[PDB]
C-alpha cells in the first residue's frame, strides 16, 4: 500500500513525493556511485600497504603462518616461502615497499 | 537613504501617495545620530552586556552587585505570565 | 532514533521554584558562615541543602 | 571525413600512406577524435571497417606527442602503451601493424608468445631493448607486473582488441584484472599524474 | 601565459582571416594550439613569426586569389584588422549557430505563452555565442513585429551590425548591412524553462 | 611597567604553549604554568585543550586557529571558544562541563600573570578561558583559576593593547595560530 | 508482512503474497577439497577443546584449585572450572592465552598442551604430563 | 622524578597528512625559515654583512629549497679522486631450497568421488622456499668496497638497514657523512667488513618511492682500510630552487658575485638538529652530569622527529607517578612493535625499568643508560662544530676579510688558505696551532667553551670515529671550484631535475661534472611532479611568488653544505626539513 | 675502457695512431656503454682527444666539443675506422649537437 | 546577501520573490541603536535557539 | 554522510548552473575550445 | 592515539618499518574476565576523568611482583577515602570477576550492536547510573532492580568500567 | 669577544 502520512496543510495534500528535496531514484543511484568511487579513490591516494602474515584476512593468515612454520621455530633471517594467497603485486612503486 | 536604486520608483509612487515604509522611509531620510567615529566607540565603550559568559568589571562600585550573583545562575525572577507580557520559559532548556 | 523521549528530563530548579529558592539562601548561609569563620554552621548548612 | 581534416603528424600521414590508407572508414571518423581528445572509448564495428587503425593511429600520435611536446621520458621497463589481444596469430598481426608505425614514427614495439624457455625469452627482450609499446596477452601482462619484470610507472595506454572475450570468463578476466591495476596506479598519488586512457575494440558489445 | 600553457600553444602569424575561435586575423601574432596551429601552417593560412614577417607580412589578396599583398604590420593597421575580424566574428557567431530559447506551453498548444522580446533574444545571444549588442539591432520580421516571436519550432529575426560600410564587408558577406538570428523555441524543464 | 610572576615556578606542573597572530602579524609566544597540584581536572582540560590530543565530540578540541572573543585593554584577554568561535558555546574535553575544584589558595586568588577558565554558570567550565591583566579582587572565588604565565606576558599585554575595547569586542582580529605542551623553564 | 511491516489484524491482505509464500512453509561452482570436506571432524582425530592457561591460573588463584596437588581433569570437572559440555574426546589441550610467565610451579596433566604452555611450566619448575587417554580412560 | 626538558615539544609533521600538506604549523607549511635557528647554532654573521657596513640592509631575495627530494643530489669524491655515481643496478640473488607444494583437487563436480576414473588437478599451494645467496667471502681480501645512493634516507636510516636485513653490528660498516640535508638523493662511497657481494646487494630496496640501492665495486685487503676510510676531497652538489623572486639578470649577477668572494665554511644544521634542544645541549647536560634531563632531552628530540613517539612521550609527562610505569612499558612496547631502532628500544626499556624498579630509580642507571647509547661521541662532535662556528664567526666580527698573524694551511697567503682550528678534545686543543690574537685565541676558546658549558671538549679527549675521521683544520671560506646555474620561469613550480636512478632507468650513464640541461632538467610541465607534490606546494605558491625556479650545479672542497652558500646568497626557506633531525 | 683511456690520454705517456684506433675500436664494442639505437659526455670527449690524435696533428678537439660539423669533417678524415665506429660518430654528433643547443647554462666558475 | 545565497536565488528565481534591506534599513526596522552592531546581538542571542 | 552530500551538491551544481552550452560548430565544448566576448556593435546605456 | 601511522608513512615522515604499526595494533594482554591486563593508560584517563568519588593507587591495583597472579587477581580494596561513603556496592561472581558482561541485541541474526548489562549492584543503583553517564557521556543508560544497561558499548566498555570499579573499593 | 655575548647559552 502506499504509505498515509498526517497532514499539516494542505500543500502536503497536493504533495506527491515526501522529500521533494531528494534526488529520484536514478539520480540517488548516481550520486551514492560517485561517492563511493570518490571514498575508494581517496583511500587508495596511498599506495598499497604490503600488511603483515598477523593483518592478513582470516583465509590467508593461516596459510601463511603454517608455510613460514618451520621458520619460524628456527630462527634465521633471509627465510621466506613465496606463497601464492598473498597480496598481490600492485606494478608501482609505494611509499609502504 | 543618500544614493537609492529605487529612486525612480520612489519618485514615482511614494511622492504620489504614502507606502507601508513611509516611516522607515523618513528614518533612512533623517541623518545618523553616530556622527563620528569617536562618537561610536564612546557609545561602543558605554555600552554593557550582561548575558556575556566571561567577567564583567566591577571597579566602578563593590557595593554594586550583579543579579546573577545575589541570587545565582539557576534562580529566575517570577515574571508575571500573561497573554500580553510572556517571559522565558526553562531557563534549563535555554543553557544549550 | 527519536529516544530523546526515553530520556526527557526536567530539571527540579526550574519546575520547583521553592527549591531554587532555598537551594540559594542556603549557599548564601553557607557564604557568610565561612565569611565568619564558623565550620559547623557550615557543615549542617550544607549537609542540610544536599539532603533537600 | 578526411585525415587531412584529423590532426595528424606528417610521420603518421607517410605511415597510412605506406599502408594505402586514404579514406578514414566511419568508425575511424568516430573514434580518432575522442582517442585524440583522450577520453576512455568504448570502438564497435562490425568485423573489419578497421578498428586496428582507428584505435591505433590516435594512440601512436598521443604517444609522439607526449615523446616530443611533453617530453615525458622513456624508461626500460615501463612501457607507454600496452595492447592486448587473445591469440597468437591476432597478436602476430598487431605486432606487424605497430611495426610498421613504429618505423614511421621513431617508436618501438615488442610482442611475446609462448616459446621453449618463454620466462628467459621474455626477460632478455625486456633487458635488451627498451619499448614503448607492448603487445602480448594479459596473463604473460599480469605475469611480469607480479614478478615486477614490468612497471606501470610510465604506462599512459591501454588498448584491447578484443574486449568481449578479454572481459568476459573466456580469457579468465585476465584484462579486468590489469585494468584493475591500472586504476589503482592511476588513483596512486606519489608517482606523475598519468591519465592512463583505456581503448575497447569489440566487434560485439 | 604559464609554461606549461605555452608549451601546448605555439605562436604564429595568420596570413589571412580565420573566424574560428582559435583563428585571427591577416598578421595576427597569436598562440594557438598545436593542433590547429599545424593545420593553418600546412594548410598556408598562417606561419611561424620572424622579425621580417612582423615588420612586413604578405598575405592572401582574393582579387587574384594568391598571397601576394604585402602589407606593413604597423599598430594602425593592426588595430584595423582587429577590428574587421571582431565585426565578422560576430557576423559569423550568429549565421552559423541555432539560437536555443526554453519556454513554457501550457498543454501541447502550437506556441509560447510569453513571447519573446528583443531583450530576450539579446541575453539568449550573450549566453550562447557571448556577444553583447543593444536590442535595439535586433528586428523582428513583420508576422512578428506587434507581438514577438510568440510560436514554436523554427523562428528567426533580423540583427543589423553597423559599420560594415566603413570597416569594407561588402563581398565578404552576403549582405553586410543585415544578419538573420536563426532562432528555436522550445519546452524545456522546470529550471531551464523561465517565465 | 614591569611583569613579576606571581607564584613561584614548579617543575611539576605542566607548561603549555601558545602562538598569538594579530591581523596575520605574529607577536610572539605565551608560556603558561597550570597549577596541576591544586586543579588537576581544570589543568587536564587546558592541557588537552591546547594539545589536541583528543579527537572530536563537538568541535576539535584544539586551540588552534581560535580568536579571542572578548578582549579588554585593561582587565582580561579571553578567547578560546572551541565550539562557536563568536564566544556563546562552551565545551569541555570530558564532554560535559566540569565544576569548579576549589578556590582555596592558589586557584582562588587573581593576580596580573594569572590564568582562569571563563564559565556561563557559576558550576560550568569549559574551554574559553581568559588571562588576567591587573588584580581582580571580584573575581576571587567566582572564577577557577588554572595557572599564572611565565613567557610570553609582553605577547599578551600587546594583543590587549592592539584589540582591546571597553565593549570587550576586540577591535582587530587576535587568535591562536600554533599551541601545544612544552617542557619545564 | 514482507513489505509492509507489521500490519493489523484487521485487514488489507490484497498487497501482500510473499507473507502467504512465506507462512506456507554458489556451491555448485565451488570444488570439494576433500572427500570428508574442510576441517571434517573424521573417528579418531584429536580435536581438543581449549583450556586458557589463563583460566587455570585463575582457578588457582581464587582458591578452586589446590596446587599442591597434580592437576587433572578429574579436578577441574570437581572443581567446577570446565563444564560437561567441553568433556568431549580427546579432551583439553592448554592453551597460553595472553600468559607470559607462572609465577609458581603447577603440575598438570592434560591430553595435550602447547609448546608455549609447557615451556612457561617447565620454567616456572612445575611439570606437566601429557596424560592423552582413551574413550573408557577419560 | 620523570625526565623533563626545557623547549617546547612541537610536531613538526600532521596526525593524518592526507592532503599532501606534512608541516602542521602554518609558518611550516608556507616554509620553514631556520635563521633564528642557525643564529642560536653559530651562524651569526654573513659575508654581506661583513661587506656592507650596515646588517641586513637590503633583504635578501626569498627562495623554497628542497621541495622534493630529486630537488638536492649530491655525489661523493674521495682522495683518490674517483666520483661516487650509480654504474648498474644488481639485485639481491636467492637460491631455492624447497620444491612447490601442489595439491589435487577434484576437476569435476559430477562425477563422485567413488569413482576409480575420477580426475583431480593440482594447484599450488607455495611456489617453494627461498634463501639469500650468501656468496664466498675469500680470507684475504675481506674489505668490501661499494657505493650507495639513497633517496631520502637518514645515515642512521641505513645503517639500521644493515644491521636487520644482515644481521652485522654497526662498527662493520663504514659510510662517511655527506654535507646537505639526508631528504635530497646521495651517492656515497662505502666500505664494509665481513660482507658480501651478494649479501650487500640484498640489503638495497629497489621497489620504493624512495630508492636506497648498494652496489659493489671490488673487494680490498684489510691494510686499505685507512686509505678507504681517508675522508672524501669533494662533493658535487645539484640544486633546485623553487621560488625566487627578481630576475635572470639579478639572480645570476648575485651568484656571479658570491662564486668570487666564496663563502664562509659554517657547520651547517645538518650537524645539529633543528630540534629546540641541540646535540650539543644534551652534550653539556651528559658531561655536566643531568643525565636525567640529558635523556630528556633526547626524548624530546626523538618525539619532534616522530609521531608516534610524540603521542607516547606527552603520555609519559603527563602520567601520574602511580602509573608512569606502565605508561613506561607501553612506549617502550609500541617502540618494539613499530620496529625502532634498537638504541631507542633499549633507552626506552630501561626508562621503564627505572620507573618501576626501586633498584633502578636512581641517577647510576641513567648514567649507564646513557653510557650504553652510542650517540655521545655524535653530540660531543656536534659541541666541538657549535664551538667552532662561534669562534669563526668572531673571528670575522674582529679581523673581517683580511688577513693578519693569522693561522693558515701549509702546503702572501690568502683568506681562502686562512683556517681555524676545531677542538676535537684535548689532543686536538694541544696538538693545533691556534691563532696568536689579542682579541681571539685559545684562551677566549676555553673561555667561551666554560661559559656554554663545552668544558669536557678541553678537559679530557674523544676518539676519532673510524667512519668519518676527524678534520681538525676547516677553512674559513671557500669558494666553489666549478659552478653553472640556469635559471627558468614557472610561477607554479612545476620544474624538475631527473635523478641518477632515473637515467640509469632510461639506461643513460650518469655524469657528475656538470648541470645537463639536455638530460637532468625537465623543462617545466604538469607531468613532472606528483600530484601531491602539487597539492604540497600550492600553499607555498600561495605566500612566495616566487616566478624564478634556479638549477644550479656546485663543486665544494671537502665538506660544506650548498645550504650554507644559498643561505649567503638569498634568503632561503626549506618545505622539507625532517632530514635535519639526525637521531631517529 | 675508461681506465686504459685515462692511463695512456695521460700527457706523460705518448699515444700512436695505431693505438687511438684501437681505443676507438674497443669504444665501439664496449658492454656497459649507453643504448645505441646520444653518449656520455666524459666518452665523447676522449673520443675527440682519441680522434684529433688519429688525425695525424690536425687537433681539433676544440672544433669537435663545440660544433657538430667538425665531427663530420673527422669522420670523412677518417677512413680505417669503419662499422661500429660510424654509428658511435654519428650518436656523439648528435650529443654534442644536443650539449651545444643550450645555452642558457652559465659557467659562473 | 552573500554569493551563495545570490547563487541559490539566481537558481529558484522563478518560485521566489526578492525584497532587499540594506543594513541600515534592518537596522531601522528592528528599532536597535545605530551604534550597537548586528554581530553583538548574534553574540549575545542564544546558540540553542532553535 | 559528507560525501554524499558534498557529491549531490556538485551534481545540482553542474545540472543547474550551465543552462545552455554554446554550440559546437561555434566552438566544442569537448575539445576545450571556448568563446570570448565580442562587445564590438554593444551600447553602453542601461537599456 | 591521534597519530595515523599508514599516513604519516605514506607523506614521508615515519621510516617504511612502521607498517606492522600501521596494519595491526601494539601487542598487549587482551582483558578477558580470566585475565585482569590493567591498562595503565585506561586507568590515567579515569584518573583525569572528573569523577566524584577517589580512586585507589595504580601500584596497589597492580599485584605483587594477598599473592602474586600472572593473571593478577586481587581481593577488593576497601575505599581510597575512609571518610566519604559510598551509594553503591558492587559484588564480584562465585569466580571473583567483575559483572560487566557484554551481549548482543540480535544474537540470532548477529547483529554487530552489543550492549553492556552490570548486575551484581547492590546499592544506590542510580548513583552508579550517574557515575556511568560520567564515564559515558554519550550512551543510552538505563537502570532496573536488577541490571543496569548500557547500550552502544563493547569489551573495551566493559574493561574502562571494570578498571574503574577497580579503582574504587570495589 | 663579542660572539661570547652574542650567543646567549642555553641548558636544556
Ligand atoms: N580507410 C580504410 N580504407 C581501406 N582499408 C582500410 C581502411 N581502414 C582499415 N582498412 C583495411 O581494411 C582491412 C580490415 O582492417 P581491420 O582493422 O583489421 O578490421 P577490424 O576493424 O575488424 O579489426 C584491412 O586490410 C585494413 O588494412
Ligand atoms: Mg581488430
Amino acid at each position: 500500500l502506499v504509505k498515509r502520512h498526517k497532514i499539516t496543510n494542505n500543500q502536503m495534500l497536493l504533495m506527491r513525493r515526501r522529500e521533494p528535496y531528494k534526488p529520484t531514484m536514478k539520480d540517488r543511484q548516481e550520486i551514492a556511485d560517485r561517492a563511493k568511487l570518490e571514498e575508494f579513490e581517496r583511500k587508495n591516494a596511498d599506495g598499497l600497504m604490503f600488511v603483515p602474515e598477523k593483518a592478513l584476512p582470516p583465509w590467508q593468515k593461516s596459510l601463511a603462518h603454517n608455510a613460514k612454520a618451520l621458520g619460524s621455530r628456527i630462527n634465521f633471517r633471509g627465510f621466506r616461502v613465496r606463497v601464492a594467497d598473498g597480496q598481490d603485486e600492485p606494478g608501482f612503486p609505494t611509499p609502504f615497499r | 537613504a543618500v544614493g537609492r536604486q529605487e529612486s525612480i520608483h520612489n519618485s514615482n509612487n511614494i511622492r504620489g501617495g504614502m507606502h507601508s515604509s513611509h516611516s522607515l522611509d523618513l528614518i533612512m531620510r533623517q541623518p545618523r545620530r553616530v556622527k563620528t567615529p569617536e562618537q561610536l566607540r564612546a557609545l561602543r565603550d558605554r555600552l554593557r552586556f550582561i548575558g556575556v559568559t566571561g567577567p564583567m568589571p566591577q571597579a566602578t562600585s563593590v557595593s554594586t552587585k550583579s543579579y546573577t550573583d545575589t541570587y545565582g545562575s539557576r534562580l529566575r525572577p517570577r515574571y508575571p505570565e500573561s497573554w500580553d507580557t510572556v517571559p522565558p520559559h526553562q531557563p534549563s532548556r535555554e543553557l544549550l | 532514533y527519536n529516544f530523546e523521549e526515553k530520556f526527557v528530563y526536567f530539571s527540579p530548579f526550574d519546575y520547583d521554584r521553592t527549591f531554587a529558592l532555598v537551594d540559594q539562601c542556603l549557599e548564601r548561609a553557607e557564604t557568610i558562615f565561612n565569611e565568619i569563620g564558623d565550620v559547623e554552621g557550615a557543615i549542617r548548612v550544607l549537609q542540610q541543602r544536599k539532603e533537600m | 571525413t578526411s585525415f587531412e581534416d584529423m590532426p595528424l603528424y606528417p610521420e603518421l600521414r607517410s605511415a597510412l600512406r605506406q599502408l594505402r590508407i586514404t579514406t578514414p572508414s566511419p568508425i575511424q571518423q568516430s573514434a580518432v577524435e575522442v582517442i585524440m581528445q583522450r577520453k576512455d572509448t568504448v570502438v564497435a564495428a562490425p568485423h573489419g571497417e578497421g578498428k586496428t587503425l582507428a584505435y591505433l593511429l590516435p594512440l601512436y600520435q598521443n604517444m609522439i606527442k607526449d615523446r616530443d611536446v611533453y617530453k615525458i621520458p622513456l624508461r626500460e621497463r615501463r612501457p607507454r602503451m600496452i595492447l592486448l589481444a587473445p591469440t597468437r596469430e591476432l597478436i602476430a598481426q598487431l605486432h606487424h601493424v605497430c611495426s610498421v608505425l613504429g618505423e614511421a614514427t621513431g617508436l618501438h614495439a615488442i610482442s611475446f608468445t609462448s616459446r621453449k624457455r618463454a620466462n628467459h625469452r621474455l626477460s632478455r627482450l625486456l633487458k635488451q631493448q627498451l619499448v614503448d609499446v607492448m603487445i602480448m596477452d594479459p596473463k604473460i601482462v599480469l605475469r611480469l607486473i607480479r614478478a615486477r619484470r614490468v612497471f606501470l610507472d610510465d604506462l599512459r595506454y591501454v588498448a584491447v582488441d578484443e574486449a568481449d572475450g578479454m572481459l568476459s570468463s573466456q580469457h579468465d578476466h585476465d584484462a579486468v584484472h590489469l585494468l584493475m591495476k591500472v586504476q589503482k596506479r592511476v588513483m596512486f598519488k606519489h608517482l606523475w599524474p598519468v591519465q592512463t586512457q583505456t581503448v575497447f575494440a569489440t566487434a560485439f558489445i | 601565459m604559464a609554461p606549461e600553457l605555452q608549451l601546448e600553444y605555439m605562436p604564429v602569424l595568420f596570413t589571412r582571416t580565420i573566424l574560428g575561435p582559435q583563428g585571427g586575423f591577416a598578421g595576427e601574432e597569436r598562440l594557438v594550439k598545436l593542433e590547429v596551429a599545424r593545420k593553418y601552417m600546412e594548410a598556408g593560412h598562417a606561419v611561424t613569426p620572424t622579425e621580417e614577417l612582423r615588420r612586413g607580412l604578405w598575405c592572401y589578396n582574393p582579387d587574384t586569389d594568391k598571397y601576394d599583398c604585402f602589407i606593413e604590420r604597423n599598430e594602425e593597421f593592426l588595430d584595423f584588422a582587429a577590428r574587421k575580424r571582431q565585426w565578422l566574428d560576430v557576423y559569423w557567431r550568429v549565421n552559423t549557430g541555432y539560437l536555443l530559447f526554453g519556454r513554457q506551453s501550457w498543454g501541447q498548444g502550437f506556441l509560447i505563452n510569453c513571447p519573446l522580446r528583443k531583450r530576450d533574444v539579446a541575453q539568449k545571444l550573450w549566453e550562447q555565442y557571448k556577444v553583447r549588442i543593444d536590442p535595439r539591432l535586433i528586428e523582428f520580421r513583420e508576422k512578428d513585429r506587434r507581438t514577438g516571436i510568440q510560436e514554436l519550432g523554427h523562428n528567426w529575426c533580423w540583427l543589423y551590425l553597423p559599420g560594415a560600410e566603413e570597416l569594407g564587408i561588402n563581398r565578404e558577406v552576403y549582405d553586410n548591412k543585415r544578419v538573420k538570428v536563426r532562432i528555436h523555441v522550445r519546452k524545456m524543464n522546470s529550471m531551464f524553462a523561465l517565465y | 611597567l614591569q611583569y613579576f610572576v606571581p607564584y613561584e615556578r614548579d617543575e611539576v606542573n605542566p607548561v603549555v604553549f601558545m602562538d598569538v597572530t594579530v591581523e596575520g602579524d605574529a607577536l610572539g609566544r605565551v608560556s603558561v604554568e597550570l597549577f596541576h597540584d591544586i586543579v588537576p581536572k581544570t589543568t587536564e582540560n587546558f592541557r588537552s585543550l591546547c594539545t589536541g590530543e583528543r579527537g572530536y565530540s563537538q568541535c576539535p578540541l584544539f586551540y588552534k586557529g581560535i580568536p579571542f572573543h572578548r578582549v579588554i585593554p585593561g582587565f582580561i584577554v579571553q578567547g578560546g571558544d572551541i565550539l562557536l568561535k563568536d564566544g556563546r558555546g562552551n565545551v569541555s574535553v570530558f564532554g560535559f562541563p566540569f565544576p569548579d575544584e576549589s578556590f582555596e589558595g592558589k586557584a582562588g586568588k587573581h593576580l596580573r600573570g594569572t590564568v582562569a577558565m571563563a564559565h556561563s554558570a557559576p558550576n560550568q567550565n569549559g574551554s574559553q578561558f581568559f588571562f588576567n591583566l591587573a588584580r581582580n579582587d571580584h573575581l576571587d572565588g567566582k572564577f577557577v583559576v588554572c595557572g599564572q604565565v611565565i613567557d610570553g606576558w609582553e605577547v599578551v599585554d600587546r594583543v590587549a593593547v592592539l584589540s582591546g575595547s571597553s565593549c570587550g569586542t576586540p577591535v582587530s582580529r587576535a587568535w591562536i595560530t600554533e599551541c601545544g605542551q612544552s617542557s619545564g623553564d | 508482512m514482507i513489505k509492509m511491516g507489521w500490519m493489523k489484524i484487521g485487514g488489507s491482505w490484497k498487497y501482500s503474497r510473499g507473507y502467504n509464500d512465506r507462512r506456507r512453509v554458489r556451491f555448485m561452482l565451488a570444488p570439494r577439497v576433500s572427500a570428508g570436506g574442510p576441517r571434517n571432524r573424521y573417528e579418531g582425530k584429536l580435536v581438543f577443546s581449549p583450556l586458557r592457561l589463563s583460566k587455570l591460573l585463575w582457578a588457582i588463584d581464587t582458591g578452586r584449585i589446590n596446587p599442591n596437588e597434580v592437576i587433572t581433569l578429574y579436578h577441574l570437572r570437581q572443581a567446577n572450572v570446565v563444564g560437561e559440555r567441553e568433556i568431549v574426546w580427546p579432551g583439553f589441550v592448554l592453551i597460553s592465552n595472553g600468559v607470559r610467565r607462572v609465577p609458581y610451579p603447577i603440575h598438570i596433566e592434560l591430553q595435550n598442551a602447547s609448546a608455549e604452555s609447557i615451556r612457561l611450566i617447565e620454567e616456572a619448575g612445575g611439570s606437566f604430563t601429557c596424560v592423552y587417554m582413551t574413550h573408557e580412560g577419560l | 622524578m620523570k625526565v623533563s626538558s626545557r623547549g617546547p615539544i612541537v610536531r613538526w609533521a600532521l596526525s593524518r597528512p592526507t592532503s599532501g600538506l606534512v608541516s602542521s604549523p602554518s609558518e611550516w607549511r608556507c616554509g620553514r625559515d631556520l635563521s633564528d635557528e642557525e643564529k642560536h647554532s653559530g651562524l651569526l654573521l654573513r659575508i654581506r654583512d661583513i661587506c656592507q657596513p650596515l646588517a641586513k640592509n637590503d633583504q635578501l631575495p626569498v627562495a623554497v629549497v628542497k621541495a622534493q627530494p630529486s630537488d638536492l643530489q649530491v655525489n661523493e669524491v674521495d682522495a683518490v679522486g674517483d666520483v661516487a655515481a650509480l654504474s648498474k643496478v644488481v639485485k639481491g640473488k636467492w637460491r631455492k631450497i624447497s620444491r612447490q607444494k601442489t595439491l589435487l583437487i577434484e576437476d569435476d563436480a559430477r562425477t563422485p568421488f567413488s569413482d576409480p576414473s575420477k580426475s583431480f588437478s593440482p594447484r599450488v599451494q607455495s611456489y617453494g622456499e627461498y634463501v639469500r645467496l650468501t656468496g664466498k667471502l675469500p680470507r684475504d681480501l675481506p674489505v668490501l668496497r661499494f657505493v650507495l645512493y639513497r633517496d631520502s634516507y637518514s645515515l642512521n636510516s641505513v645503517e639500521n638497514r644493515l644491521g636487520y636485513v644482515l644481521s652485522l653490528q654497526p662498527d662493520c660498516v663504514f659510510l662517511r657523512d655527506q654535507p646537505g640535508g639526508s631528504f635530497g638523493c646521495i651517492t656515497q662511497h662505502g666500505v664494509c667488513l665481513g660482507v658480501t657481494k651478494e649479501i650487500l646487494s640484498h640489503a638495497s630496496r629497489h621497489y620504493n618511492l624512495h630508492p636506497l640501492i648498494f652496489e659493489p665495486r671490488e673487494y680490498f685487503s684489510t691494510d686499505k682500510l685507512h686509505s678507504l676510510l681517508q675522508g672524501a676531497r669533494g662533493h658535487h652538489h645539484r640544486v633546485l630552487l623553487r621560488c625566487v623572486e627578481g630576475s635572470q639578470d639579478t639572480i645570476r649577477a648575485l651568484l656571479k658575485k658570491t662564486a668570487e668572494r666564496g663563502f664562509i665554511n659554517y657547520f651547517w644544521l645538518d650537524r645539529f638538529s633543528v630540534g629546540t634542544n641541540r646535540f650539543f645541549d644534551m652534550a653539556v647536560l651528559a658531561a655536566r652530569g643531568d643525565y636525567l634531563k640529558s635523556i630528556g632531552a633526547l626524548l624530546h628530540c626523538v618525539a619532534e622527529s616522530n609521531g608516534v613517539h610524540y603521542d607516547h612521550f606527552l603520555k609519559y609527562l603527563n602520567a601520574d607517578p602511580s602509573t608512569v610505569p606502565g605508561i613506561a612499558q607501553t612506549w617502550a612496547t609500541t617502540a618494539k612493535h613499530m620496529r625502532s631502532p634498537n638504541w631507542i628500544v633499549q633507552l626506552l626499556r630501561g626508562l621503564h625499568k627505572y620507573h618501576a624498579d626501586a633498584e633502578c630509580g636512581k641517577s647510576s642507571y641513567l648514567a649507564e643508560l646513557w653510557s650504553a647509547l652510542p650517540m655521545r661521541e655524535a653530540l660531543r662532535r656536534s659541541a666541538a662544530e657549535f664551538v667552532w662556528n662561534a669562534m669563526a664567526s668572531q673571528r670575522l666580527l674582529s679581523k673581517g676579510l683580511n688577513v693578519v698573524e693569522g693561522d693558515v694551511v701549509r702546503m702572501t697567503f690568502k683568506i681562502t688558505d686562512v683556517v681555524l682550528p676545531v677542538p676535537y678534545g684535548s689532543v686536538a686543543a694541544n696538538n693545533c696551532l691556534f691563532p696568536h690574537l689579542s682579541p681571539l685565541d685559545k684562551k677566549l676558546y676555553v673561555e667561551f667553551a666554560t661559559k656554554h658549558g663545552m668544558s669536557f671538549l678541553f678537559d679530557e679527549q674523544m676518539p676519532s670515529p673510524l667512519s668519518n675521521p676527524l678534520q681538525f683544520y676547516r677553512h674559513l671560506i671557500t669558494k666553489p671550484v666549478n659552478m653553472q646555474v640556469s635559471v627558468i620561469r614557472d610561477p607554479n613550480s612545476l620544474t624538475s631535475i631527473k635523478s641518477d636512478l632515473a637515467v640509469m632507468q632510461e639506461r643513460k650513464l650518469v655524469q657528475i661534472g656538470d648541470i645537463d640541461y639536455s638530460t637532468r632538467v625537465r623543462e617545466p610541465c604538469v607531468y613532472n611532479v606528483s600530484e601531491r607534490f602539487t597539492e604540497k606546494m600550492e600553499e607555498i605558491l600561495k605566500t612566495h611568488r616566487g616566478p624564478n625556479s634556479v638549477v644550479l650545479s656546485c663543486y665544494l672542497p671537502e665538506d660544506s653544505s650548498p645550504f650554507v652558500m644559498l643561505r649567503e646568497v638569498f634568503d632561503l626557506r626549506h618545505a622539507s626539513f625532517h632530514d635535519l633531525y639526525g637521531l631517529l | 675502457w675508461l681506465e686504459a683511456c685515462h692511463i695512456y690520454l695521460t700527457a706523460g705517456r705518448k699515444l700512436t695512431v695505431s693505438c687511438a684506433e684501437a681505443l676507438i675500436t674497443l669504444r665501439g664494442r664496449c658492454k656497459d656503454g649507453g643504448v645505441l639505437r646520444p653518449l656520455d659526455f666524459v666518452s665523447v670527449t676522449l673520443l675527440a682527444q682519441l680522434l684529433e690524435v688519429v688525425s695525424h696533428g690536425c687537433c681539433s678537439a676544440d672544433d669537435l666539443v663545440a660544433s657538430p660539423v667538425a665531427w663530420d669533417k673527422v669522420r670523412q678524415t677518417i677512413q680505417g675506422a669503419i662499422g661500429e665506429d660510424e654509428n658511435t660518430i654519428q650518436l656523439l654528433r648528435a650529443g654534442r649537437l644536443c650539449v651545444a643547443d643550450r645555452q642558457a647554462t652559465g659557467s659562473l666558475v | 546577501d552573500i554569493p551563495q545565497v545570490r547563487k541559490r536565488i539566481w537558481r529558484v528565481r522563478h518560485i521566489v520573490k526578492v525584497d532587499v534591506l540594506d543594513l541600515d534599513e534592518a537596522k531601522a526596522l528592528i528599532g536597535v541603536p545605530e551604534h550597537i552592531s548586528f554581530t553583538d546581538l548574534a553574540s549575545q542571542l542564544p546558540p540553542s535557539f532553535g | 554522510a559528507a560525501a554524499a552530500a558534498a557529491a549531490a551538491a556538485a551534481a545540482a551544481a553542474a545540472a543547474a548552473a550551465a543552462a545552455a552550452a554554446a554550440a559546437a560548430a561555434a566552438a566544442a565544448a569537448a575539445a576545450a575550445a571556448a568563446a570570448a566576448a565580442a562587445a564590438a556593435a554593444a551600447a553602453a546605456a542601461a537599456a | 592515539s591521534p597519530t595515523d601511522v599508514a599516513a604519516n608513512i605514506s607523506a614521508g615522515a615515519m621510516p617504511p618499518e612502521a607498517n606492522v604499526a600501521a596494519a595491526l595494533p601494539v601487542p598487549r594482554i587482551q582483558y578477558s574476565k580470566w585475565n585482569r591486563a590493567l591498562r595503565s593508560d585506561v586507568y590515567d584517563e579515569l584518573l583525569k576523568l572528573p569523577l566524584r568519588y577517589k580512586l585507589h593507587d595504580f601500584a596497589k591495583l597492580c599485584p605483587p611482583q594477598g599473592r602474586d597472579s600472572a593473571v593478577g587477581y586481587l581481593p577488593p580494596l576497601g575505599p581510597a577515602d575512609p571518610l566519604d561513603t559510598i551509594p553503591f556496592f558492587v559484588h564480584r561472581s562465585s569466580n571473583g570477576v567483575l559483572p560487566g558482561k557484554v551481549f548482543s541485541m540480535h544474537p540470532r541474526n548477529l547483529m554487530p550492536a552489543f550492549y553492556l548489562r552490570i548486575q551484581q549492584v547492590e546499592g544506590d543503583m542510580f548513583r552508579f547510573e550517574e557515575e556511568l553517564l560520567k564515564i559515558f557521556p554519550t550512551k543510552k543508560i538505563f537502570v532496573r532492580s536488577h541490571s543496569i544497561y548500557v547500550y552502544n558499548v563493547a569489551l573495551d566498555g566493559r574493561m574502562v568500567l571494570h578498571h574503574w570499579l577497580l579503582g574504587l573499593g570495589f | 669577544a663579542a660572539a661570547a655575548a652574542a650567543a646567549a647559552a642555553a641548558a636544556a
